[PDB]
């Protein structure tokens, strides 16, 4: 029975739970790696070793946080749990293929662990640029194991994307149009389209790196007429859509959380929110070269990428202001989930704005490959994607488990994390403006103060992470079973109780057309 | 008892075996590339084939034998196949991008020209043109097969499908021979790199597509398909047209324009 | 374009068979004859050790590590030239 | 068929809070420890 | 005693919003006026003043005499 | 009074200031005296005592608006506990400094910094605003 | 170079860096305005017991939410692109210098007239002379004439590097097989520091750049002495 | 949300144990590795 | 003819950050010129400008590698 | 040219596919493929909601093009009203 | 009936605050952390050459 | 050939509680056991290979 | 759009329906409090008389609580509404939340 249920699953909820567990474990790995980075940088000098061991840690940090924590939690976890419930579907379109998307991840993670254990690891950056990632400067198996890890993660998400798109288009009640589906469902569908289009280009690029490394091809090797910069185009053609993939399900959860704890039946400006997510998804495919402003592109190309990048502020602003208008006139419930969402709206705005600073190719000359970029992305990731994840986790934990968290503990957890992440990342703006490069194990003495403070911030974040584990334990230890949940009339995922039965919507909802 | 039309699938081990097969093939390639051993890779390929066989076998059992493919389930599979094909188009797009990047701006190492100094391209009017006529012809014969099936004609469906498969095989053998005869190799700089990786992945897709057609052929022989319900054949035909179109782009880009 | 053919009364099996045997396969037969006339060995290119060709950054995972997968002794020189 | 309800829709037991604590400790603790031991591993090589 | 006068009872949220959004705007103008003055204009003036009578050769001679250069003693 | 898990699909009671009249009465089962009270409610409400009026309210509703809206001392616990754990974090940092971090580079020694500072002034590091601009080259001291 | 507790950009040493400072000031003002407006409106939404929970009409307000940000973006883009095109203008250099990135050091070539080339390595911490900067000093500085337009050409002979000097507003990637061009013009004599700005392996942190800006006549004699 | 009182209440003492064990599970192994860095770096 | 050569002037054929082709073209031009001057028995000194320009622009290792390959008979450019 | 040998759905469809096919021929929708058409939704003319049990979830799109759907359990017995628009629904079990 | 916050809130606030400030002040000033503050108005420049 | 689809429909619709991957009979069980054994054994071997490759062989 | 007077009149008519049922009373009040207004005394008067016809004393008290709540920080609104309703409260024997001690936390 255990194997049948947990290894052979064809159930969207159980697979959702597997993904949440996997993502939680990965989060611990990613957190350890983040603390190793900040320990190395926490005082001037060398702690661990030179830049090789250091950048193996940095590289793994990024891959684990992105591919093994954020995507599996948002898309695999919340997507699988919530999407079928929110459309009254009995499961996913392809419930068996769904299970393979999950089971591809532990092998993917194993390959990443292998990469760091063999030889001297892959100290390449998560971007894996040649020639540093090539077979001369990174001889041996590490980079190949990284490539294969990405292949498996890629297939997992591509098949997942096919599953979500099909489920969302095909398995709604016959009376429900796409414009009657909740915003989270939209956010997953758009994210899935981005995955479907972007990941195959990454797969092509890393395969070309694999053949340069092992079959004597020269896609990226000038000796054979190749070009290192071609790799960068292929990677970033995926890499920009990837960050919109990381944030979109977050936007979707934020819309639900803000609506719910404002005591509203609906988000402000629903069709505007749909429009904004589609616009952001589209614009996210035509901007990749803003990651390449210093490689030596022609000026008109730089002008175009500056402008196309900035334009994304418009639909994004529509969402930010619509969240504010959702709060407007709300009966505000100051739940821990609400706190995460409020933190998200503000801190994501800050990170989005520093993104707009970076979109300016002229200024990006000085900011590129500095800590200013690191500050920008941790605002939208550690204080954006992660805040949405924590908000969603706290909000829906009672649905998934049938048990309540201690709200006071969860508020304490939020407070600690909020202080920690801001202390970690805010000073990195100063480090970036003043010229501290990325991927350094050590820095000129002038940079000591802000690195010291940033590292102290990372330790505060650690305490929050450890507390989170205890809080989850306390909930399962005490067993306070859910009784009533407000606003079920506009939150269908709750309507089958907590937890919902293994099989829900065996009899579909009745929705007439009028 | 359900009162929706969707398919609740029996708990299955094939997702786990497929995932593990992926681990074995990738760790196996690593072992082959670095530790001079083919063992892991062979086990991985074996378990992958076992997984695919049993998984798709079960889909046949669920549909032909058990009746779980209602119109709504079939519609889902249509979307699934279309989306899969889209992902495959984007995969090839990455290789076309690599080709155009290298060929449109040939570096000094190549002699600053395309084709590079020392490269002697195949004549696009010779076997590459033959290959083109072969896959185009197979697009015609597969369409004949589809109409025969819809019209309930078992014999002509089988004959047309056989012809389509024979053409797929002919293309594959022609490409195999062209690979052997080619005076340039995968190691001949970016010309060899783009040529063999792009046409090579295409060749693999022709082999996959031909295999799919063969599966359909034997299912047809076993009377699985009705005149109205035959999505496996439709999916194989779509995939086949995809393979044809990729070839046409390769022919125009690499063989013709790139010569 | 309207191709140059005709019909369009009803795209059915009979029409697609007509196209298969009347256009598609004859085209293949013609291209096969064409290829069979331009067949035979093209002269072996004189060897020049160009550094952008015969790339070796890592030995191949088969044979002696120095031979490409579909190595043809007649037309594929090694980095050091044609085989003896 | 399968057990339904709070504490039953999960692949781990919550029947005993102390056994649960041990399992969660091993689970999250192994994840957090791994990078430190990989660093140790890399340092001990050369 | 005397009766209580009728107070405003409708649109209390909207009235509060109208009043405060202006305060959100009137602040921004006040800050901009300040920020342009305290940071941006100060910077323009700092650079303008520095270079107005700047003597690069004199600057070099001071650096040279301080012994900072490899190329000049 | 007693709410059951298996009642999830049935209309339920809630105290929410934005939903003043919930879908069900707080108390549906009535004792002999409570039955008599509901009968008495059909006659003039002026005849009901204050106690009877309160009892009728408490059968219909669980908490009053004043009760459900009450403030709490929770903030004290949240802020206090957060500060405690932030405080605990400093213990980890003290441990790290003592047991993990070795000496920092000699370039932070007081004399080195004094000399390095002069050299930075000699090369006129950031002479417009940032650094040397804050040094008085005529008076040979930091500007006031 | 950066100094302790620095908040912003290193002081501008070139006119283009001056332009970048003023453009950053302009953009940051806007960033501060929007961030504070959002924070304020958040606080406003959250500080009243008054409620309005029925359906709110959206189309009026969305006009403001799209048009005002569009205008703000234009007001950023206008000076942004002015500077971009200024950086691209023809200027006529007096001198061309090449730099090649290596693991882990820079080489420099001044081959307009003579074959002058040399390597430039970080001074190890143990070998710093009193007052010298940890991780920043080099053995052989890039001596250049001040107040002159210099063409810098950047490439690599191994992996990616990137050649940066923040106070001149410079960062040009060093890519094998590629010759990237930037212009350098210092308004002042002095020493101007930078660091490798692409991850390039074990000593990425430890291959800095030091420019030494001096009068032409001094540059000429130094050049001759380096043959 | 409303919920039942805890089926198996976790007292302050029990919470202190859970919290302490949780923190130690993160701190002790990492602490061990970091304490011994010099020992590894001399190999 | 035009001495007091300082450095390679702006070339409108190569106005962008990528100057690879500029180095390459001038290297080709010089050696093409000197070959055409030797074939007709003329003066190589008319080619000097191309030499100055490519010497200014081209990395030493590129020139050295190209010179080696011309001597080896493996230079892939047409001269 | 043109013989037979290919089975039809009538001959060979089985299981749920066959049930759906045969029901559709009778103008019946036991597997909820079609959206039900609304009545006037008054108490005299309530929307009739089929079910195989004693409760079913209703989603009410109160006005045409509302993006918000209002969800509630409809139980066996007296007609219930949408909590947003008041339209009447009545369960008809089996 | 007083809840946890009524009974212990004051003490948790007071103790948490006192502990946090005390331990952070100690860590910041007593264990040899080099903050590397600005030399401006602090360091007397010394001859280096 | 003859149409035996009806026979297979009867087989795979037998009310015996077997999951589809085992409903064909004993041969399903064998092929399943072979597949799982190769997967699990192969995975164990991959971990051995990782252990081997994690350390130098000078 | 409709005037304030027309809005008020619709709501008075809603609650004045002689045979208004319990569901419609709740629907009315729960919808009304969603708006950006404290309901006019005439609306509240009609809702209180509906409570009387439905023999529901508790809901009458709860309606008075909602009025106070909808005023938020505008402390002058509730005492004015109660003042205006006093004849109705006296007529129907409706005690205010304050008279019942239900304003105590
Ligand atoms: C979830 C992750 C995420 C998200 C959502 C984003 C969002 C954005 N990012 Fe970011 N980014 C990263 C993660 C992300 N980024 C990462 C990881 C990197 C580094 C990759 C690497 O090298 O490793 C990076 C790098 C990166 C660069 C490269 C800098 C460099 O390397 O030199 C740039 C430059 O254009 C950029 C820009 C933007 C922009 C314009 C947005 C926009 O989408 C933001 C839009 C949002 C707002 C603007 C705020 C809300 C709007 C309003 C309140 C309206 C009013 C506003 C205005 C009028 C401006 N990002
Ligand atoms: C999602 C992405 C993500 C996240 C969350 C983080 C989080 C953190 N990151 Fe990271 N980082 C990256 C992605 C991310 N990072 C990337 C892409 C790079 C660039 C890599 C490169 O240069 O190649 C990078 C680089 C980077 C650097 C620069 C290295 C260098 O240039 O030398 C630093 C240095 O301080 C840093 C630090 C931190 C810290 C202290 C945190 C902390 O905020 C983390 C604290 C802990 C958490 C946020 C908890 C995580 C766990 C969960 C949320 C699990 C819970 C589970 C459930 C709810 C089910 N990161
Ligand atoms: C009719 C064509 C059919 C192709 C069948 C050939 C067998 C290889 C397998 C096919 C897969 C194709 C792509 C892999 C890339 C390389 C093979 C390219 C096709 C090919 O076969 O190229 C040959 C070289 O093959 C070589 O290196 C040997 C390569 C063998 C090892 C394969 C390496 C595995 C790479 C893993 C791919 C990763 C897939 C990722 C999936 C994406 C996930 C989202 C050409 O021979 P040559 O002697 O150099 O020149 C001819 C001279 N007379
Ligand atoms: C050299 C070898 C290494 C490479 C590995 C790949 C090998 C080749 C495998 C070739 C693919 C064979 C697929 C066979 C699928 C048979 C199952 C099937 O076709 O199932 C059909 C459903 O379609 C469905 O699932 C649709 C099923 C779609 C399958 C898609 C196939 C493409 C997979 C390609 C693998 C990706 C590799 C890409 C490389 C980058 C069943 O429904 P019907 O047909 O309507 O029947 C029912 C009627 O009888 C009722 O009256
Ligand atoms: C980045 C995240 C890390 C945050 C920092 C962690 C906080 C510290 C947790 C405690 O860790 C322990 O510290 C002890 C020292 O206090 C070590 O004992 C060491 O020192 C003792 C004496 O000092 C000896 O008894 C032991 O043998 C010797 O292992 C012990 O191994 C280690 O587990
Ligand atoms: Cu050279 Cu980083
Ligand atoms: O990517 O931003
Ligand atoms: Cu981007
Ligand atoms: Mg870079
Ligand atoms: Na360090
Ligand atoms: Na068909
Ligand atoms: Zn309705």
């Amino acid at each position: 029975m255990f194997i049948n249920r947990w290894l052979f699953s064809t159930n969207h909820k159980d697979i959702g739970t597997l993904y949440l567990l996997f993502g939680a474990w990965a989060g611990m790995v990613g957190t350890a790696l983040s603390l190793l980075i900040r320990a190395e940088l926490g005082q001037p000098g060398t702690l661990l070793g030179d830049d090789q061991i250091y950048n193996v840690v940095v590289t793994a940090h990024a891959f684990v946080m992105i591919f093994f924590m954020v995507m599996p939690i948002m898309i695999g976890g919340f997507g699988n749990w919530l999407v079928p419930l929110m459309i009254g579907a009995p499961d996913m379109a392809f419930p068996r293929m769904n299970n393979m998307s999950f089971w591809l991840l532990p092998p993917s993670f194993l390959l990443l662990l292998a990469s760091s254990m063999v030889e001297a690891g892959a100290g390449t950056g998560w971007t894996v640029y040649p020639p540093l990632a090539g077979n001369l400067a990174h001889a041996g198996a590490s980079v190949d194991l990284t490539i294969f890890s990405l292949h498996l993660a890629g297939v997992s998400s591509i098949l997942g994307a096919i599953n979500f798109i099909t489920t969302i288009i095909n398995m709604k009640p016959p009376a429900m149009s796409q414009y009657q589906t909740p915003l989270f469902v939209w956010s997953v569908m758009i994210t899935a389209v981005l995955l479907l289009l972007s990941l195959p280009v990454l797969a092509a690029g890393i395969t070309m790196l694999l053949t340069d490394r092992n079959l004597n091809t020269t896609f990226f090797d000038p000796a054979g007429g190749g070009d290192p910069i071609l790799y960068q185009h292929l990677f970033w053609f995926f890499g920009h859509p990837e960050v919109y993939i990381l944030i979109l399900p977050g936007f979707g959860m934020i819309s639900h959380i803000v609506t719910y704890y404002s005591g509203k039946k609906e988000p402000f400006g629903y069709m505007g929110m749909v429009w904004a997510m589609m616009s952001i998804g589209f614009l996210g495919f035509i901007v990749w070269a803003h990651h390449m402003f210093t490689v030596g592109m022609d000026v008109d190309t730089r002008a175009y990428f500056t402008s196309a990048t900035m334009i994304i502020a418009i639909p994004t602003g529509v969402k930010v202001f619509s969240w504010l208008a959702t709060l407007h006139g709300g009966n505000i419930k100051w739940s821990p989930a609400m706190m995460w969402a409020l933190g998200f709206i503000f801190l994501f705005t800050v990170g989005g704005l520093t993104g707009i600073v970076l979109a300016n190719s002229s200024l990006d000359i000085v900011l590129h490959d500095t800590y200013y970029v690191v500050a920008h992305f941790h605002y939208v990731l550690s204080m954006g994607a992660v805040f949405a994840i924590m908000g969603g986790f706290v909000h829906w934990f009672p649905l998934f488990s049938g048990y309540t968290l201690n709200d006071t503990w969860a508020k304490i957890h939020f407070a600690i994390m909020f202080v920690g992440v801001n202390m970690t990342f805010f000073p990195q703006h100063f480090l970036g403006l003043s010229g501290m490069p990325r991927r350094y194990s050590d820095y000129p003495d002038a940079y000591t103060m802000w690195n010291t403070i940033s590292s102290m911030g990372s330790f505060i974040s650690l305490t929050a992470v450890m507390l989170m584990v205890f809080i989850i334990w306390e909930a399962f230890a005490s067993k306070r079973e859910v009784l009533t949940v407000d606003l079920t009339t506009t939150n269908l995922e709750w309507l089958n109780g907590c937890p919902p039965p293994y099989h829900t919507f065996e009899e579909p909802t009745y929705v007439n057309l009028k | 008892h359900q009162t929706h039309a969707y398919h609740m699938v029996n708990p299955s081990p094939w997702p786990l075996t497929g995932a593990l097969s992926a681990l074995l093939m990738t760790s196996g390639l690593t072992m082959w590339f670095h530790f001079n051993s083919m063992t892991l890779l062979m086990i991985g390929l074996t378990t992958n084939m076992l997984t695919m066989y049993q998984w798709w076998r079960d889909v046949i059992r669920e549909s032909t034998f058990q009746g779980h493919h209602t119109p709504a389930v079939q519609k889902g599979l249509r979307y699934g196949m279309i989306l899969f094909i889209i992902s495959e188009v984007l995969f090839f797009t990455g290789f076309f991008w690599a080709f155009y990047h290298s060929s449109l701006a040939p570096t000094p190492e190549l002699g600053g020209c395309w084709p590079p100094t020392g490269i002697h391209p195949l004549n696009p009017l010779e076997v590459p043109l033959l290959n083109t006529s072969v896959l185009l012809a197979s697009g015609v014969s597969i369409t004949w097969a589809h109409h025969s099936l819809m019209e309930g004609d078992r014999k002509h469906m089988l004959q047309a499908l056989f012809i389509t498969i024979t053409l797929g095989v002919y293309f594959t053998l022609l490409q195999a021979s062209e690979y052997y005869e080619a005076p340039f190799t995968i190691s001949d700089g970016v010309y060899g790199s783009t040529f063999f990786v792009a046409t090579g992945f295409h060749g693999l897709h022709v082999i996959i597509g031909s295999t799919f057609l063969i599966v359909c052929f034997f299912r047809q022989l076993k009377f699985h398909f009705t005149s109205n319900h035959h999505f496996g054949f439709e999916a194989a035909a779509w995939y086949w047209h995809f393979v044809d179109v990729v070839w046409l782009f390769l022919y125009v880009s690499i063989y013709w324009w790139g010569s | 374009a309207s191709a140059a053919k005709g019909d369009h009364g009803g795209t059915g099996a009979r029409t697609w068979r007509f196209l298969t045997f009347g256009l598609a396969l004859p085209s293949v037969a013609l291209c096969t004859l064409n290829s069979w006339l331009h067949s035979g060995h093209r002269e072996r290119p004189a060897f020049i050790p160009y550094h952008h060709l015969r790339i070796r950054t890592k030995p191949f995972s088969w044979g002696d590590g120095n031979h490409t997968f579909f190595h043809n002794p007649r037309v594929n020189p090694l980095p050091t030239g044609y085989e003896k | 068929h399968y057990e339904e309800g709070p504490g039953k829709n999960i692949p781990f037991s919550v029947e005993n809070k102390w056994r649960l604590l041990a399992m969660m400790t091993l689970f999250f603790g192994s994840g957090f420890a791994a990078p430190f031991f990989i660093v140790r591993h890399q340092l001990l090589k050369k | 005693s005397t009766a209580l006068a009728k107070p405003q009872m409708r649109g209390l949220l909207a009235r509060r919003l109208r009043f405060h959004i202006v305060g959100a705007f009137m602040v921004s103008l006040g800050f901009a006026t300040f920020y342009k003055f305290a940071v941006a204009e100060k910077r323009k003036k700092a650079y303008a003043d520095f270079y107005r009578n700047y003597d690069s050769m004199k600057d070099f001679e001071e650096m040279r005499k301080a012994g900072i250069f490899q190329s000049a003693k | 009074s007693v709410v059951k898990s298996e009642d999830y699909a049935l209309p339920s009671y809630v105290d929410r200031r934005d939903y003043p009249l919930p879908d069900v009465a707080h108390v549906k089962n009535l004792s002999a005296s409570q039955k008599a009270l509901k009968e008495k409610e059909k006659a003039s409400w002026s005849s009901l005592s204050i106690d009877e009026k309160v009892e009728l309210y408490r059968l219909k509703f669980k908490e009053s608006f004043a009760e459900m809206n009450r403030s709490t001392n929770e903030w004290k616990t949240v802020v206090g506990a957060a500060m405690f754990f932030i405080g605990f974090t400093a213990l980890l940092l003290i441990w790290e400094k003592h047991y993990v971090y070795g000496p920092i580079p000699h370039t932070f020694e007081e004399e080195w910094v004094a000399k390095q500072t002069k050299r930075m002034l000699d090369m006129k590091v950031a002479p417009i605003q940032g650094f040397s601009a804050k040094w008085d080259y005529d008076k040979n001291e930091w500007k006031k | 170079m950066a100094y302790p507790m620095q908040l912003g950009f290193q002081d501008a040493t070139s006119p283009i860096m001056e332009e970048l400072l003023h453009f950053h000031d302009h953009t940051l003002m806007i960033v501060f305005l929007i961030s504070s407006l959002v924070l304020y409106i958040i606080s406003l939404m959250l500080t009243t017991k008054l409620t309005h929970t029925s359906t709110m009409d959206a189309q009026e307000v969305e006009t403001i939410w799209t048009i005002l940000p569009a205008i703000i973006l234009i007001l950023i883009a206008l000076p942004s692109l002015r500077i971009l095109y200024m950086m691209d203008e023809i200027n006529n250099p007096s001198l061309t210098v090449k730099t090649m990135g290596h693991q882990w050091y820079w080489s420099y070539e001044y081959t307009d007239y003579e074959d002058l080339s040399f390597d430039s390595y970080m001074i190890p911490t143990s070998e710093l002379k009193p007052g010298e900067l940890r991780l920043l000093e080099v053995d052989n500085r890039v001596v250049l004439p001040m107040e002159m337009t210099i063409r810098m050409l950047v490439s690599s002979e191994d992996v990616l590097h990137s050649w940066a000097v923040p106070s001149l507003g410079l960062k040009t990637d060093a890519i094998p097989g590629r010759l990237n061009q930037t212009t350098l013009m210092s308004s002042r004599p002095g020493l101007y520091y930078g660091q490798c700005s692409e991850i390039c392996g074990s000593n990425h942190s430890f291959m800095p750049i030091v420019l030494e800006l001096v009068p032409l006549k001094y540059f000429e004699k130094w050049s001759a002495s380096m043959l | 949300i409303t919920a039942k009182p805890a089926k198996t209440p976790t007292s302050p003492k029990e919470q202190a144990i859970g919290l302490s064990v949780t923190f130690l599970s993160f701190l002790l192994p990492a602490g061990w590795v970091l304490y011994h860095l010099d020992n590894y770096k001399k190999s | 003819k035009i001495k007091n050569y300082q450095t390679a002037p702006f070339d409108s054929r190569f106005p962008n950050q990528n100057q690879t082709r500029n180095c390459w073209q001038n290297y080709l031009d010089f050696h093409r010129c000197e070959k055409a001057m030797t074939a007709k028995g003329g003066d190589v000194s008319v080619c000097e400008w191309y030499r100055r320009v490519y010497k200014s622009l081209c990395p030493i290792s590129w020139v050295s590698t190209w010179d080696d390959r011309r001597a080896e008979g493996t230079f892939p450019g047409k001269i | 040219a043109s013989g037979g040998g290919v089975p039809t759905d009538e001959e060979q469809a089985t299981g749920l596919e066959r049930e759906v096919m045969l029901a559709a021929r009778k103008g019946q929708d036991p597997y909820n493929i079609l959206a039900p058409k609304a009545t006037s939704g008054t108490k005299e003319d309530p929307n009739l909601v089929p079910s195989i049990t004693n409760k079913r979830i209703v989603g009410c799109i109160c006005e045409e093009d509302n993006s918000t759907v209002i969800w509630f359990w409809l139980h066996k017995g007296e007609a219930q009203r949408c909590p947003s628009c008041g339209t009447h629904y009545k369960l008809v079990p089996h | 009936a007083p809840d946890f916050h009524d009974k212990y809130g004051n003490a948790v606030l007071a103790s948490g605050a006192t502990f946090c400030v005390a331990v952070w002040v100690y860590m910041a000033t007593q264990i040899g952390i080099e903050w590397n503050p600005s030399p401006v108005g602090r360091v007397t420049p010394k001859e280096w050459r | 050939f003859e149409n035996r689809v009806a026979e297979k429909q009867k087989l795979f619709q037998e009310d015996n509680g077997l999951p589809v991957h085992l409903k064909g009979g004993a041969t399903d069980n064998i092929l399943y056991r072979v597949t799982m054994t190769l997967c699990l054994g192969g995975t164990l071997y991959s971990l051995y290979c990782l252990g081997w490759a994690s350390f130098p062989h000078k | 759009h409709e005037t304030d007077e027309e809005f008020d009149a619709r709501w008075v008519t809603y609650f004045n329906k002689p045979d208004i049922d319990a569901w419609e009373l709740r629907k009315g009040m729960n919808t009304l409090v969603g708006y950006d207004l404290v309901p006019e005394p005439k609306i509240i008067d009609a809702a209180l008389r509906a409570c009387r016809r439905l023999n529901d004393f508790a809901s009458a008290v709860r309606i008075l609580e909602v009025v106070k709540d909808k005023a938020g920080p505008h402390k002058e609104i509730y005492p004015y509404v109660i003042q205006e309703l006093r004849p109705t409260l006296n007529e129907l024997g409706i005690s205010t939340p304050e008279e019942l001690g239900l304003d105590k936390v």
